RNA sequence: GGCCAGCAUCAGUUUUGGUGGCAGGAUAAAUCCAUAGGAAUGUAGCUUGCCUCGGUAAGUAUUAUAGCCUGUG
RNA sequence: AGAACUGGCGAUGCGGGAUGAACCGAACGUAGAGUUAAGGUGCCGGAAUACACGCUCAUCAGACACCACAAAAGGUGUUAG
RNA sequence: GCAGUCAAGCGUUCAUAGCGACAUUGCUUUUUGAUUCUUCGAUGUCGGCUCUUCCUAUCAUACCGAAGCAGAAUUCGGUAA
RNA sequence: UUUGCUCCACACAAUAUAGAUGGAUACGAAUAAGGCGUCCUUGUGGCGUCGCUGAACCAUAGCAGGCUAGCAACGGUGCACUUGGCGGAAAGGCCUUGGGUGCUUGCUGGCGAAUUGCAAUGUCAUUUUGCGUGGGGAUAAAUCAUUUGUAUACGACUUAGA
């Protein structure tokens, strides 16, 4: 029934300075900076003060309005990603063959290199994305940890690795083997 | 490092926004948006210009950056009082828009002779400017 | 069916020697002319009374102009309509400036949303909604909210020549 | 209006650009169309991708030579949309087509010549904002067109030169304005005002 | 891709010049005689052609020809042909080729031992051929009237046309082939028992 | 006066404009004026609570430092 | 495949339905000017890329009677009840 | 001939893993019928041989989801000619 | 083979024309955003301003535009020369230098125009070609036949021959 105006709020912290022309969004804070392109969406941004930004949609459909929030969402995560940052943890899972994970580099690469998945003589590889950084955890067994400013770039790099160890030709309820995302969070602690 | 969010600052449909009617008996006249009917229709009134109080489709009007104090749903007299009060007419008068419309109306009303003398003048201007444009 | 007028029609059953002065009934009838509106009158009457045009007479037909033609009003609207499968009662609310305007959009809205052609619709009641917050359907409440304003973003000028030399601007 | 009309294709709708081009031709108006690779088609990329493959499968069974021909290049796609709007087997038909010329990118003469637009085919004016659409270049490159990268390359290089040309012109028209301003307030200037100039 | 110049050596072996003719013996052999002039003037107009190549030119090929007289063949009339040049940089490429005008290039400078090369050549000819050997069609049975190196059904009724796919008697041989992966077991050397 | 035209005044047919006088109707309905009554998507003022010396908010408050609605004439 | 009443085709062109015996419109001497029917008016192609309100986005959308087919049953797609 | 909808049952238990009564909606035109429109001043029958191409309602091969999938084997489904 | 070819020049002659009749007047990019001006900290920056159509801009007066004088300017423009430079996407065009020369309706003058008879496109474009003249430049080949066999039904292919 075309909603005459619906808007959202994008809160801004004491560290960052988001800036937006056309619909190119630059969020810059303590942890670096990310930018993201919203042209595909038709919303209108409005500064109200260095801690508040409104985003709104005039005379819109359900599908339009529905994309309003996901823009508030997307831009939010740039702000938190540049303040706290993101840290996805995955823990290996195997009932006999010790999944063996390593980091390698051909032509200035950084690749997540997986060996012995269910024993596979095959050597699995997953590129490390730029933005994302990866510590094999001391003190926690078979834990891999991916971390960066972009939720979408760490989550995806996580999901690349988890998937590359899918199981074919077995009852995948009994063959639960894999590398699985085991915790999603922030980098800066206490929060 | 402040923040810098663009703007995109539209003219708005609102009580007391003046619009230039673009087709119809009225057309070329200004008038005021009184009440507001739906997303596509508004109630207008332009006493100072002759245009009858009426409903009209926004599509037939063009919004202008001009605005004044108008009680929502205020009747024709009230409309006229406020308007003259706000001096909207000479405001619009002084705008480029209106000065532009005025220009093409004059151009359009020229005698063949007047036209001929417009040329003699351009030749004349053209002479001393093309000169200017060559001494610095 | 067209652009409407609203008529009072008054018909009354040809008198009989034993019953002169029959009862006199009125209907407000929306139609684009009186030939139609009289026809509609007889339609509905034969749906209520023992009569047919044949045995009745019209006494008067009068057009009823909007009381306050340049005042904006929230209308409640009451329609019985026929669908492909069965028939249905319905309540719509229309905001415009005359009952005649409103009946014109209703008829469209019914055609558009429900594929109801004119034959298949009965207007049961059209009445002005006095106190707001008796306005029910939201697509109307939206337009009753204090100091209301809105932009018309993405402007489109109708070009009058086939070629333009600019490259346009949907600014506004 | 003019001996030749060069149309910058960028931001136009194939079938609407086609439709107006056809008529102009049939009325004697020579047309050249540029940047056909920046042309649009309503509808998501994929759709028109399938639409194209539909066209792909039709051929003369006994001899795929005599059968329908599948031109991949953006201009050639365009011609199809256009040619189909011309009784191209009349002589009158061939006649008109010949006043037409379509081009991916903007090659010499035309770059220095001015190009126009056709508002009633201009996507940004026609399509409901929100709807999905397609660029010719991506479509064509997806069905065999071999030359997207080169055109993009040559153009970026063209666009460099032209952006000089403009800055240079913009520079000159600042002076011209400056010259004009000193002539403001002259008798002759107030007079021309008085007559609408 | 389009060719935008050809710059030529000054002196041209008769062997190539022969390729530019259908009737050597009768002919006044005037080929390239004006072109060779372009060198006389300091260099002037050949430089700018080389120059031209360098400024533009996305690829560069060299025109080489064979020394058919060093070959038992009767055929006398050499084979001229363009070879793309893949070492570094456009500029160095035309520098290289300018250096090798008239100068002579060796096989061992293009192929090494055990290298995989491909061979591009026109197949041996056989002229008009029955459907049976041209397409490897089954022989028809012995009992058959009017011959049996044929194809019984040249097509179904509709589409009412013989089709491009079915086998027919035609030329066989004298075809171009690019066939690949031929390993070099010897790179021979003429001055060598 | 042979051929073919141009314009003027007319006639038949027709098409397309400008403009004048009238008749209906709720003797249009409205706007407008006057007058009575009213309300809120509540104007002034007043209260109260924060709030960078007032601006906001939420309360009263029916014309005040905006106005509107309804009937009657 | 077989009856009833009418209107038709057959015996009949002309405009429309791309096409077509029977549908729509309209029935024919030779012509001029006007107006229309059925049907149309982005381009093919004469004729508004007219006006107005909605609805609909389909990784096999839909697109005008006769007519050149689709059903039960489903959808937390969207719309109004 | 092939494919559905409802779900009483079947399947230790458990409607729908895999099946599915009573009903009921369809599709297909390699069944056979019904018709008799075209060919009776003639359109060469059955089958095989040969050879091409097309359809998909997929037997195999590629990649997938599901299982009353532990493994092996198999079954159901998808993208697929 | 009867002085043939080519480029520039003008001349006559033909032959045409899918349709001259002031000017195809060059950023790019975005459209829920931009152009321009200005400023600065040169940025997704500040400030001003514009759109709402090319209905514009430029050009436009003179026998289809004749013959002439002068002034004020030092500008504009046509032309052929000349300087330095840019353009390969189909560059085959663009820009800059310097003297020469024409015109200038920037302003002010002297003459001319009729009878083409009250309209009759009233002829001002550009295509290709042919033939002499003389201003530069240039002096081949292919085919048949003969011959090879890396080819071939015939043609064709591929060799060879002062
Ligand atoms: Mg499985
Ligand atoms: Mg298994
Ligand atoms: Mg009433
Ligand atoms: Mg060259
Ligand atoms: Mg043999
Ligand atoms: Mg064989
Ligand atoms: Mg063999
Ligand atoms: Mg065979
Ligand atoms: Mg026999
Ligand atoms: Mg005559
Ligand atoms: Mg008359
Ligand atoms: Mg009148
Ligand atoms: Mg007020
Ligand atoms: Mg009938
Ligand atoms: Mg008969
Ligand atoms: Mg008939
Ligand atoms: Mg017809
Ligand atoms: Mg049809
Ligand atoms: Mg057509
Ligand atoms: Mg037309
Ligand atoms: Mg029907
Ligand atoms: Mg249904
Ligand atoms: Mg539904
Ligand atoms: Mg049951
Ligand atoms: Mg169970
Ligand atoms: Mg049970
Ligand atoms: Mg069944
Ligand atoms: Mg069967
Ligand atoms: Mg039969
Ligand atoms: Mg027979
Ligand atoms: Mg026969
Ligand atoms: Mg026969
Ligand atoms: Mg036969
Ligand atoms: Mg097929
Ligand atoms: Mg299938
Ligand atoms: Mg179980
Ligand atoms: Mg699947
Ligand atoms: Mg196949
Ligand atoms: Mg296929
Ligand atoms: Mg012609
Ligand atoms: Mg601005
Ligand atoms: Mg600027
Ligand atoms: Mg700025
Ligand atoms: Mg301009
Ligand atoms: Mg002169
Ligand atoms: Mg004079
Ligand atoms: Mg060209
Ligand atoms: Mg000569
Ligand atoms: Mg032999």
């Amino acid at each position: 029934m075309k909603y005459i105006q619906t808007e959202q709020q994008i809160e801004v912290p004491e560290g960052v300075t988001v800036s937006i022309k056309s619909r190119i969004v630059k969020v810059v804070g303590p942890r670096g900076t990310l930018t993201k392109n919203l042209k595909h969406i038709d919303v209108t941004f409005t500064k109200v003060n260095n801690q508040l930004i409104k985003v709104a949609v005039h005379n819109g459909g359900r599908k339009h309005v529905a994309a309003l929030r996901t823009v508030k969402s997307l831009v939010d995560n740039m702000i938190t990603g540049v303040t706290k940052g993101y840290k996805y943890k995955m823990r290996y899972v195997y009932a006999h063959f010790p999944i063996n994970v390593n980091i390698v580099e051909k032509d200035g690469a950084k690749f997540i290199e997986v060996r012995n998945f269910l024993g596979d003589k095959k050597i699995r590889n997953v590129p490390v994305r730029d933005g994302v950084t990866i510590e094999f955890s001391t003190n926690v067994k078979d834990e891999i940890v991916l971390s960066g400013n972009s939720v979408e770039d760490v989550s995806q790099n996580a999901a690349d690795l988890q998937q590359i160890c899918r199981v074919r030709n077995k009852d995948i309820r009994k063959f639960l083997d894999g590398i699985y995302v085991s915790h999603k969070g922030f980098i800066t602690e206490d929060l | 490092t402040d923040s810098i969010v663009k703007a995109s600052n539209w003219r708005l449909v609102e009580v007391g926004r003046v619009v230039l009617i673009k087709k119809g008996q009225s057309a070329g006249k200004l008038a005021a948006i009184v009440e507001i009917i739906d997303q596509k229709k508004v109630l207008i009134d332009g006493p100072k210009a002759g245009v009858p109080r009426q409903a009209i489709n926004l599509g037939q009007v063009v919004l202008t950056p001009l605005t004044f104090a108008l009680p929502r749903g205020a009747r024709t007299a009230t409309v006229s009082k406020k308007w003259a009060a706000a001096a909207v007419c000479e405001k619009w008068a002084a705008s480029s828009w209106a000065k532009k419309i005025a220009q093409r109306e004059r151009r359009a009303a020229l005698t063949d002779f007047e036209r001929f003398q417009v040329m003699v003048l351009r030749k004349q201007k053209r002479y001393t400017v093309k000169k200017a444009l060559a001494k610095a | 069916m067209a652009h409407f007028k609203e008529y009072q029609v008054i018909g009354r059953r040809l008198p009989t020697e034993s019953v002169p002065e029959p009862k006199l009934f009125r209907m407000r009838i929306f139609a684009s002319n009186e030939v139609i509106a009289k026809s509609r009158y007889w339609y509905f009457l034969q749906k209520l009374h023992k009569v047919k045009k044949a045995s009745g007479e019209i006494v008067s037909i009068n057009q009823i102009n909007e009381a306050h033609p340049t005042k904006v009003k929230n209308f409640g609207v009451w329609v019985r309509y026929d669908s492909r499968s069965g028939t249905h009662n319905m309540y719509k609310e229309i905001r415009d400036v005359s009952r005649v305007a409103a009946v014109e959009t209703l008829y469209q809205d019914m055609a558009a949303r429900h594929r109801a052609r004119f034959r298949s619709i009965h207007i049961l009641k059209v009445a002005e909604i006095e106190k707001t917050a008796d306005v029910k359907r939201q697509y109307v409440k939206q337009f009753l909210t204090k100091d209301l304003k809105f932009p018309l973003p993405h402007r489109v000028q109708k070009s009058t020549k086939t070629f333009s030399y600019k490259r346009p601007s949907t600014f506004y | 209006v003019e001996p030749v009309v060069v149309i910058d294709g960028k931001g136009h709708l194939v079938g609407r650009l086609a439709s107006v081009v056809a008529k102009q031709l049939l009325n004697g108006q020579k047309i050249v169309v540029v940047r056909a690779e920046e042309l649009n088609i309503s509808g998501e990329f994929f759709r028109n991708k399938l639409k194209y493959h539909d066209f792909l499968r039709k051929a003369t069974a006994f001899n795929k030579t005599r059968g329908p021909f599948h031109f991949r290049a953006p201009s050639r796609i365009f011609y199809k949309a256009l040619r189909g709007m011309v009784s191209h087997k009349t002589a009158r038909g061939k006649a008109a087509l010949e006043r037409l010329k379509v081009f991916e990118g903007i090659p010499p003469p035309y770059d220095k010549k001015k190009r126009v637009v056709v508002p009633q085919a201009l996507r940004v004016l026609r399509l409901k904002p929100g709807r999905k659409y397609t660029t010719l270049g991506k479509l064509s490159t997806s069905v065999g067109w071999k030359y997207e990268d080169v055109v993009a390359k040559l153009e970026a290089k063209r666009k460099v030169s032209s952006a000089e040309y403009y800055a240079k012109k913009r520079a000159f028209t600042k002076k011209v304005a400056s010259a004009n301003a000193t002539a403001a307030e002259s008798d002759v200037a107030k007079q021309l005002a008085a007559l609408g100039y | 891709l389009r060719s935008l110049t050809t710059v030529w050596a000054e002196h041209l072996s008769d062997e190539v010049k022969r390729r530019f003719y259908k009737n050597w013996y009768k002919s006044k052999k005037k080929a390239f005689t004006k072109y060779s002039a372009k060198y006389a003037q300091d260099g002037a107009g050949i430089e700018r052609e080389l120059a031209r190549i360098k400024k533009y030119a996305s690829v560069v090929r060299v025109l080489v020809h064979t020394q058919i007289r060093k070959t038992p063949l009767a055929q006398k009339k050499a084979h001229l042909a363009e070879i793309q040049l893949n070492g570094g940089s456009i500029s160095e490429k035309v520098d290289w080729a300018r250096e090798h005008f008239e100068k002579t290039v060796a096989v061992d400078s293009v192929f090494e031992q055990n290298e995989m090369i491909d061979a591009i050549a026109v197949t041996k000819g056989h002229g008009f051929e029955g459907v049976t050997h041209r397409w490897g069609t089954k022989k028809l049975p012995r009992k058959t009237h009017r011959g049996l190196r044929k194809v019984a059904c040249i097509g179904a009724w509709h589409p009412a046309h013989v089709m491009w796919s079915v086998a027919r008697a035609g030329q066989r041989g004298y075809h171009s082939r690019t066939s690949i992966n031929h390993k070099i077991y010897r790179v021979g050397k003429g001055d060598d028992e």
